[PDB]
DNA sequence: CTAGTTGATCTCATATCAGGAGAAGGAGCAGAGCG
């Protein structure tokens, strides 16, 4: 038996369904958003959305609709799960406590039935007399509501039409009357039936069947004033009320199909219509005195590709997208001078369809960092995910363009710095920051007329302020300046540096040493360098006498973070760096062990060193790239030790854990400057400035995933990391219409350089495919190689083959022509990225689609249509076949560990292949003979094979222990509820064995890891206890939810622990824990579950 | 297709689409696999085949020579070419072998450990698969043309048996009670079939050209008698309400159990609404059968479109159930085809025929 | 009230008057009604067997179960002695029903066929005797009866008596026999009773004799070989299993 | 009019050697076409 622990690293982000109504209260306007298993309840405030409750369903929310039965105060919620768990939910808030009580529930899955093509429809009678569910072909399930059930007893009415596209309940009808579009051989027609709950059968509808457009796919029930329905097809919008037949063919809706709609008004005079391109239309019903006069369609603008859209109020429209980020837009009354009325207010991150992903230890830390091909046609993008630190934004004040922050103890007695200084362009503005209050009040001795490069508290009970003109040492208690020094030529200081005792300030190409004496400023040392100063640091660290011994310098035109002996300004060391960019900050600090130096260039590169106190010679040069903006480094002292902060586009805390330098991310957008502050009202806090305002807060141990977004504007398909070249190779796909024309500027069309495939092998709208080389620091498209006409790039591996040392981008393609169902032609192209160009090093015409390539022990293992063959890289640099394997329907997925090859098939599901090198051929070791349609596969151990079937299930196969030894044994079964597109070894963090991430279509990132037998037994026990204690929203059983489910099989879960349910063991009060832990003590299990949460 | 893989991967289409559309595409590509064979063990024609409903690994096969062969359909060898080896066999030397032609053979639904087989020796024998010994024998006064166990009954374990007698016998495998009879037919019952949807609905077809659906719980005769015309030729029911203009020697509920396909010796197939037995007027053209005994035909399962595979003389004619369009005629047998059975996991068809062969039809590529 | 599976609600006061076994009976009778099968109430006499029918029919009418809107016209055939007893029983344990007596005594004092029509139209409960059933198979079997209870139904134990055939001309599936002893001399009597309630369960009479009566009988004789004893034992068990659902013998 | 009585009149239930002649069918078998 296998022992696996599944947990959610990132909850699903794709909005599969959204409704609005009065759910939390009769006066609240709620936005209920269904992300695959999460129901998110918001309150529609005058601005944005205020989250109120987020619950986890034990089901994929297939249907989600609000209805108000007679007498009810506020809307009840009907949810149907993909496994057909129906429930009616009511929201009951008792002060602080919030509950979602199940007013009714059931399971409406018919034992048998052909699940309808178009998918689970759930409608509710506008008068709440029944819930109509179309789940299967030829049947229409009715759940009465007037018969107030608690079990949702439902009955089928046999529907004489077997291919129903869409169906709605009509308005203003004495009987529940459905209107549906169905497809028969004679075309598509719209028909109506009246539902008799007493006779439990249909009756003749109000207006007979009508022959409608060929591609009619949408029915819109129109409220009572008009009644009738509006059927949207590809080329027409037609309105039916029984005798009235309005019909329009707005040319603007011909370009794309309309897939979602929403009624803006209560009276249906306006509808939103979202298309698969992301356009947003407004469908207007002009009334005449009431009947309907005419239909109009107007293009409001563009949004994200909407799966569902809901109109909230005051022009605010929530565009819920499965393919891109969900949106909160505004509809302006007037156009934007670009023809668009849509204006995005807010964007909700959606790791869209994660079609591929890789774990790269970027920034050369010990931390993994996901890079995912997220999104689709217009919403495609690369998302970079990492675990990141967060703080609270307590004290904000919006002063544009800060260029300075320093902590000052204006109260001389206290060692707390109760005053904050800021320089902006040419002056200094101070802040009292008294208490939590913040206002600008002036402390004597500092000038409001000059920029300030530095100020702070210094020894002898003195303050110091270094300006663009000259230095000012104020005596704190008595009065203003009694010591001033200025440059003899009165040249503005170009670079400064200072500590509590001494001062070091650069004047162009020469440097000046001053030291503080009480009510005096004494100059001692001077030097004339080759070129201008770039940055300094003189900080005394482990001082123990009163003065730092050493200094560091960066110079122009001789780029080098050099070292100086302080009393003499002499060269202790001179270490070059390279590049034409001046270093902009340099610092030395201690991390638990000794003095380090941290010098960075303007593009986020950063070198850490081991600095000696005697020689101060720079060695142990190693580099890390952090951000793209020039950087600055200021320390804050924590409880424990010095914790250096880096301020740029990606603010990063810098620190050492267990004598190992860590480069943590901070989850804030941008920080210009930082300074520690420990006020009476603020302990150990930070003071973080951006271009707009001064943000203030502390440091939080808890880590929140940080998601970067790189808009590609075209569907990414694959991604691999070539470390030697510092780039990502991404297979992208863009849709061109006409020869052809790009509908929008994609990332491929906007690369630095470009190329097109000129191959001698092969001689509406089309898909063009490119290979994008993307910089792994700036995530800019270094290069975009377009592939042949009608060539689909499917697979992409980065590797080095044979014995040559070059690392190659290897793309396996197929030639796609509409005249055929499976490509007959394709090729394996070998690229090399070097000198900013992508040369074609080799080619190989294969006779099928290359669905997958894995580098396999120095050799290329490709899977052409049904054959798995192994290629070798010859000294001539061409691919030469070594062995083939044919016993496959479609080798879609390939994995590797040693000599073993795991093949995920289109529908034979897994095959354990071995390359016996002694012979030079494959051997079918084991096979799983169950018909599972794979979506992805992975190798967990030498003998455990994770799989994902397209029915949202995970199974683990195991080579058993005669010819029954060629049978893989499915020892693990688990219903994930998500469609896995990719597995990958790795972890997002610095008890469990191994760690496999997976990315899904909904945007979930999960984590599978191996447990030991003892811990698995314990956790299974607690799983049962929590099931006995924790109560699910729709009263769904966890075991039923996690039971392996297929249309021709259903088994209980086994060998898999829902890490979500276990980790829920922390969010329950102590008495409930004791209920869990009846038969070791609780604190033991709290420790266990904490340690379990440590993995993600 | 690569559009289908990309659509599945990006969530544009439900994965159900790729499964069903690809399942259909596979059915349309059915071709005689000479890369697969079934071991020849019948000395006489194969009358019946049955792939087990759970795991679809094993097939039973009943011959005109009275032997029952038990095949393994999984390719346990590493080659791409394999012969479905015969695991067991109720051979000429088995003490319990049928004396005459085995006419029907059926896996017990819900479990592979027991199967049942009925013959022209007027017996329905229940077999323990493991020991391959009869656990029970029901004797009938008249030769058995077909029997059928409910694919759905978790509750009852009745076997409906059609003999040359005009009566339908229900044999309860739970304590053995072969007394219950359904009365109302007038000639031999050539085909019986339980509903896959309703636990106690049985459809029985007879040489008197009439098909009746029964609620065997009910004590009041047939629910429905299928009528070709639905009432255009309406008579006080004593001889009218014929499903066909010959003998009705075949029944098959569609997968979801909402429709009934009947084939009769008027060389027609009809599609009936199994709820009110109304004729859907699906054409299907001309379907040659002149079988004097039951004609075993199947439907597809889990495709975008349902198909029915009917023996058409020496070929298997494939039709679309709900439109009647003949997909193709699979031509690989040498004599008339008696039975075809559908493997729902991989869209494979096995057909036995009087030429002592069982041909596998697997999708091409 | 007391509630069973689909829509059967019997009034609570009526239910409380019943015993536990009588309540089980009412449930059993309704389950049969759901199957559309008949049964034998073979409770030993004195166990208030009649009260169970009253309760069940009352509950069925009260629940207004859906041709018929609840309880249609129904006929009770009982021995001549007990007709007014049944009338009395309906009248006390459920006044609402109209319980017409079909007899020379009777209460109608016109032609009887008018009374048959009246009950079949107004949906009463026509009590009658086995004789008037034998003598008006024509008139009575023209009115779509909903229930055909035979009290002391063993009188139908002769499959060839005229009264038996007349009783087996009724068409509805809801046939009930209330018979303290549904088998008195041999199983031929049993088959006859089952062929009224459930016309196919035990097969044809010849086949039933061949398969059940002969073996079961031969196992009772003193001189029967043990083999035949065991065949009898087998057949007897099969028979019990076959008749278990449809006979409620406490 | 209404019980009560009284015939019929039906139904249902109870049990173990010295004949002879001729005609019709069937079986064995020779042989002739003949495919």
């Amino acid at each position: 038996m296998s022992y696996n622990y599944v947990v959610t690293a990132q909850k699903p982000t794709a909005v599969n369904g959204c409704v609005t109504g009065h759910f939390t209260s009769a006066e609240d306007l709620n936005l209920l958003i269904a992300k695959n298993t999460r129901l998110e309840i918001y309150v529609v405030t005058a601005e944005g959305l205020r989250p109120v409750k987020e619950v986890g369903m034990y089901g994929k929310i297939a249907v989600m609709e609000l209805f108000r039965p007679k007498g009810e105060s506020k809307d009840l919620l009907f949810i149907l799960t993909a496994k057909y768990n129906a429930c009616i939910l009511e929201y009951k808030q008792s002060g602080e406590s919030i509950d979602i009580i199940t007013r009714a529930h059931g399971n409406v899955q018919d034992r048998i039935g052909r699940p309808s093509e178009t998918g689970i429809i759930g409608i509710i009678d506008p008068e709440c007399r029944m819930i109509g569910l179309r789940l299967y072909d030829g049947l229409f399930k009715v759940i009465p509501l007037d018969r107030d059930n608690k079990e949702l007893k439902a009955f089928n009415i046999r529907l004489e039409e077997l291919h129903v596209i869409d169906v709605k309940f009509l308005y203003g009808c004495q009987a529940p009357t459905i209107c549906f579009v169905y497809q028969d051989p004679q075309g598509r027609h719209v028909k109506t039936y009246e539902v008799s709950l007493r006779e439990k059968e249909f009756n003749k509808g109000p207006w007979k069947q009508e022959n409608v457009e060929a591609e009619a796919s949408m029915v819109i029930a129109v409220p009572e004033p008009f009644g009738g329905a509006i059927i949207i097809g590809q080329e027409s919008i037609t309105y039916h009320n029984g005798d009235k037949y309005l019909a329009i063919a707005p040319p603007i809706i011909k370009q794309s199909t309309i897939v979602c709609h929403n009624r803006v008004d209560p009276n249906g005079s306006r509808y939103l219509l979202g298309d698969m391109e992301g356009r947003l239309f407004m469908l207007l019903l002009e009334k005449e005195e009431v009947t309907l006069k005419d239909l109009r369609v107007e293009l409001l603008g563009e949004t994200s590709i909407a799966e569902c859209l809901t109109y909230l109020d005051n022009g605010v429209v929530f565009v819920g997208s499965r393919l891109g980020d969900s949106q909160l837009v505004k509809l302006n009354v007037d156009s934007n001078e670009q023809g668009s009325y849509v204006v995005a207010m807010e964007t909700f991150t959606n790791l869209g369809p994660i079609v591929d992903m890789c774990v790269v230890d970027l920034e050369r830390q010990g931390q993994g960092q996901l890079v995912t091909c997220s999104g689709a046609f217009k919403e495609g993008s690369l998302r970079i995910i990492r675990n990141g630190i967060g703080i609270h934004e307590h004290a904000s004040i919006d002063l544009p363009g800060i260029k300075g922050l320093w902590p000052l103890r204006s109260d001389p007695n206290r060692e707390t710095d109760d005053t904050l200084v800021l320089s902006f362009v040419g002056q200094t503005r101070v802040l009292m920051l008294n208490g939590e209050e913040v206002e600008e009040t002036e402390l004597m001795g500092f000038v409001d007329d000059q920029q300030t490069f530095f100020c702070g508290n210094v020894a002898h009970q003195q303050l110091i302020q270094i300006t663009s003109a000259s230095v000012r040492l104020v005596s704190q208690e008595p009065k203003a300046l009694v010591s001033e020094w200025k440059e003899p030529q009165a040249k503005n200081i170009s670079v400064a540096s200072c500590n509590s005792s001494q001062v070091v300030v650069a004047v162009g190409r020469a440097l000046y040493y001053l030291q503080i004496h009480p009510q005096e400023l004494r100059q001692i040392s001077h030097t004339e360098m080759e070129h201008e100063v770039a940055c300094l640091d003189i900080t005394p660290l482990g001082d123990s006498n009163g003065l730092s011994p050493l200094c560091a310098i960066g110079l122009w035109t001789d780029i080098s973070a050099r070292i100086l002996k302080l009393p003499s300004f002499e060269l202790l060391h001179k270490e070059m760096l390279g590049g034409e960019i001046i270093p902009r900050s340099i610092l030395m600090t201690t991390f638990e062990s000794s003095h380090y130096l941290l010098c960075a260039l303007g593009d986020g590169a950063l070198f850490y060193f081991g600095l000696n106190i005697e020689t101060g010679l720079l060695s142990d040069r190693k580099k890390v790239t952090l951000g793209t903006q020039p950087t600055v480094l200021r320390t804050f002292r924590s409880l424990s030790t010095t914790n250096v902060f880096a301020c740029s586009d990606r603010p990063t805390v810098i620190y050492s854990s267990n004598h190992k330098l860590v480069f943590s991310n901070v989850n804030l957008k941008e920080v210009n400057y930082m300074c520690p502050l420990n006020s009476d009202g603020y302990p150990d806090s930070l003071a973080l400035a951006n271009n707009s305002t001064l943000t203030i807060g502390t440091i939080d141990e808890i880590q929140k995933l940080h998601i970067r977004t790189v808009p590609l504007y075209e569907s990414p398909r694959k991604i691999c990391y070539q470390e030697v070249s510092q780039c990502f190779g991404v297979l992208s796909s863009r849709i061109e219409v006409q020869g052809t024309t790009a509908l929008r500027p994609s990332a491929s069309t906007q690369a630095l350089s470009s190329s097109v495939s000129s191959s001698k092998l092969f001689s509406e709208e089309v898909e063009v495919h490119n290979l994008l080389i993307i910089d792994q620091h700036t995530f800019e498209v270094l290069h975009a190689h377009q592939f042949l006409q009608n060539e689909y790039a499917l697979s992409l591996v980065s590797c080095k083959l044979g014995k040559d040392p070059n690392t190659y981008f290897i793309v396996g393609t197929a030639m796609v022509y509409p005249e055929e169902a499976e490509p007959k032609q394709g090729r394996i192209v070998v690229f090399q990225y070097s000198d900013g160009k992508l040369q074609t090093v080799a080619e190989k015409e294969v006779k099928g689609a290359v669905y997958s390539m894995v580098e396999f022990n120095g050799k290329l293992l490709a899977s052409i249509n049904s054959t798995v063959r192994l290629y070798e890289w010859t000294t001539e640099k061409e691919l030469r076949t070594e062995c083939n394997h044919y016993n496959n329907i479609m080798a879609l997925y390939l994995k590797t560990k040693g000599d073993f090859i795991l093949v995920g098939d289109l529908m034979r599901s897994v095959l354990l292949l071995a390359y016996k090198p002694m012979e030079g051929n494959f051997e079918e070791i084991a096979r799983d003979f169950n018909p599972n349609w794979m979506s992805a596969v992975e190798i967990l151990d030498d003998d455990n094979f994770l799989g994902a079937e397209n029915a949202f299930n995970l199974f683990v196969c195991q080579k058993d222990s005669d010819e029954e030894r060629q049978h893989l044994q499915e020892v693990g079964l688990f219903h994930l509820g998500e469609f896995v597109n990719v597995f990958c070894h790795g972890s997002l963090v610095m008890p469990t064995q191994g760690s496999v991430l997976f990315g899904t279509v909904n945007g979930m990132i999960g984590l599978v890891t191996s447990l030991s037998e003892s811990w698995y037994n314990l956790l299974l026990d607690m799983q049962n206890r929590l099931n006995k204690v924790i109560k699910s929203v729709g009263k769904i059983e966890h075991s039923f939810w996690r039971s392996f489910h297929t249309e021709r099989k259903t088994e209980p879960a086994t060998g898999f622990i829902d890490g979500d349910l276990i980790e829920s063991f922390l969010d329950i009060s102590r008495p409930k824990m004791q209920e869990v832990v009846a038969n070791a003590t609780a604190d033991d299990l709290i420790k266990v579950v904490e340690e379990l949460t440590r993995i993600h | 297709m690569l559009g289908f893989l990309s659509a599945r991967q990006t969530g544009l289409e439900d994965p159900l689409r790729l499964r069903r559309a690809e399942s259909t595409r596979r059915v349309l590509g059915l071709e005689l696999n000479k890369d697969r064979d079934v071991e020849r063990i019948h000395g006489g024609g194969i009358n019946t085949l049955d792939i087990e409903p759970v795991e679809g690994r094993y097939m039973l096969s009943g011959g005109s020579d009275g032997v029952i062969v038990l095949y393994d359909l999984e390719n346990s060898s590493r080659q791409s070419y394999y012969t479905c080896k015969a695991v067991c066999s109720i051979g000429r030397d088995h003490p319990d072998v049928h004396r005459y032609s085995v006419e029907t053979v059926q896996w017990y639904p819900h479990d592979t450990g027991m199967f049942t087989s009925s013959s022209f020796d007027k017996t329905l024998k229940v077999w323990d698969t493991n020991t391959l010994q009869t656990a029970d024998v029901f004797n009938f006064e008249e030769t058995v043309y077909s029997h059928h166990m409910s694919p759905v009954s978790t509750k009852h374990c009745l076997v409906a048996v059609g003999t040359r007698g005009p009566k339908v016998q229900l044999c309860d495998l739970k304590s053995g009670s072969c007394s219950h009879i359904l009365q109302g037919h007038r000639q031999e019952i050539l085909a019986v079939s339980w509903s896959p949807r309703y636990d106690y609905i049985l459809a029985t077809a007879s040489a008197d050209s009439r098909v009746k659906l029964w609620d065997v719980r009910r004590a009041s005769g047939c629910l429905i008698t299928l009528d070709q015309h639905n009432g255009k030729k309406s008579q006080a029911v004593e001889s009218a309400n014929t499903a066909h203009n010959g003998k009705v020697n075949g029944l098959c509920f569609t997968s979801d159990g909402l429709h009934l396909l009947t084939v009769g010796t008027d060389n027609r197939m009809r599609l009936w609404n199994s709820s009110n037995g109304e004729n859907t007027l699906v054409n299907y053209g001309k379907v040659c059968n002149n079988s004097k005994k039951g004609l075993k035909f199947t439907v597809s399962c889990g495709c975008s479109s349902e198909f029915v595979f009917v023996p058409y003389g020496s070929t298997i004619a494939v039709y679309t159930v709900y439109s009647g369009e003949q997909i193709t005629m699979l031509k690989g047998h040498y004599k008339t085809v008696d039975c075809c059975v559908f493997q729902s996991n991989f869209q494979e068809l096995y057909s036995g025929s009087r030429d002592c062969n069982i041909l596998a039809w697997v999708p091409s590529l | 009230d007391a509630e069973f599976d689909e829509g059967f609600k019997v009034p609570g006061f009526l239910f409380k008057k019943l015993f536990k076994y009588q309540q089980t009976g009412v449930r059993w009778l309704w389950e049969l009604h759901c199957q559309q099968a008949g049964g034998i109430l073979g409770d030993e006499m004195g166990l208030g067997r009649t009260i169970q029918i009253i309760a069940f029919l009352a509950g069925l009418s009260y629940s207004k179960i859906r041709r018929f809107e609840g309880l249609g016209p129904t006929v009770i055939v009982c021995p001549t002695t007990v007709m007014h007893q049944w009338v009395k029983e309906f009248h006390t344990w459920w006044p609402p029903f109209r319980v017409a007596i079909l007899h020379e005594t009777g209460s109608y004092t016109h032609k009887k066929e008018k009374l048959i029509r009246d009950v079949a139209h107004c949906h009463g409960i026509l009590i009658t005797s086995y004789s008037y059933i034998r003598l008006m198979q024509d008139d009575i079997s023209r009115y779509d009866w909903h229930y055909v209870i035979l009290d002391e139904g063993h009188k139908i134990r002769n499959p060839n008596a005229a009264v038996t055939l007349a009783c087996k001309q009724f068409r509805t599936p809801h046939r009930i026999i209330l018979s303290g002893s549904p088998m008195q001399n041999n199983l031929r009597e049993l088959w006859s009773l089952f062929d009224f309630i459930f016309p196919g369960k035990l097969g044809t009479l010849p086949v039933f004799m061949e398969q059940f009566s002969v073996p079961i009988t031969m196992g009772g004789y003193s001189n029967a070989s043990p083999v035949q004893v065991k065949t009898a034992y087998k057949c007897a068990c099969v028979l019990r299993d076959t008749i278990n659902p449809y006979l409620l013998r406490r």
